Parts: structure tokens; sequence; C-alpha cells
């Protein structure tokens, strides 16, 4: 398996897309109520400051996270090579082979 | 090949006179359309959301 820090870097990056994607249902819900607000019914005002304030604070935190990757990038630098053992392993197993053959007690 | 072209001239003519019968309509009206225009607008967002 991969080493942690990629993992927690593709968690990282899938929260972003995530995200992305809450900010476009919240732009299809502002979009929404913008409508009825201008047909004239006052009831779902008070809804509209929270869906527009959500829908920046989202828009804002997403990006500062993304940049956040992208500067983690900037000082990631620095920091077949199977094939150098790959034969070795196969020579390890290939004897263990042998020694289930060998032993007539342990082939069952 | 239909006719040798000069056939438009330029000529004058007056600017009728305003009063409010028709542009308090039109302005109104033209709220109306664009009413309409924005609620295309919700709809095309919403669908293509």
């Amino acid at each position: 398996m991969q080493p942690p820090y990629i993992q927690e870097r593709l968690k990282s990056l899938n929260d972003i897309e995530t995200q992305l994607c809450s900010m476009l249902q919240e732009a299809s819900q502002v979009t929404f109520i913008f409508g009825e607000l201008k047909r004239g019914n006052e009831s779902v005002k008070p809804q509209f400051e929270n869906h527009v304030k959500q829908f920046y604070e989202r828009l804002d935190k997403s990006t500062t996270q993304l940049r956040k990757e992208i500067q983690l990038l900037d000082e990631n630098v620095g920091t077949n090579k199977k094939a150098l053992g790959q034969d070795t392993e196969k020579m390890e197993e290939q004897l263990d082979l042998l020694s289930a053959i060998l032993d007539p007690s342990k082939s069952k | 090949k239909v006719v040798k072209p000069s056939s438009l001239n330029s000529d004058k003519i007056p600017y009728v006179a305003p009063t409010k019968k028709e542009y308090i309509e039109l302005d109104i009206l033209n709220k109306g359309w664009k009413l309409q225009s924005l609620n295309e607008s919700k709809d095309l967002l919403r669908a293509s959301f």
C-alpha cells in the first residue's frame, strides 16, 4: 500500500472536490430561492442571508485549502528499484516451496 | 440585376409628442419580459445544476 502521507493528501483532495460539489449545490438552492424572492413572498427572506453567507464561506476556504496543497507541492520536492531485489525474493519463495516439498508431514 | 441601386435616400420626419400614455406601459411591460427572462434564467440554471 502507499505510504500514509499520500493517503492524507488524497483524502484532502477528495474533501476539496466534495466541497466544490457542495458549493455548486448551494448555488443551485440560492438560485432557486431568489426566484420566489422575486415572486414576492417575504417569509424565506431570512434564509437568503444565511444561504449567501454559507455559499461565500464555502467558496473561499475550499480555494484556500487547495492553495495550501499547491504550496505543499513547493516544499515536497526533494523529499525498477524493486527489480534490484526482485529476483532475490523470488529465490526465497522457491526455496520455501522446496522446504514444503522436502517435509512430507507439512503437505496436508 | 433587379434595379440600379439608388434606393435609400435621407428624409426627415418629426418625433411624436410624448405623454404618460406609452412610456410607462412600455417600461412596465419591459419589466414584465425581464421578469420572464429571470424566471427562465432560474429554471435553466436549476436544470443545468
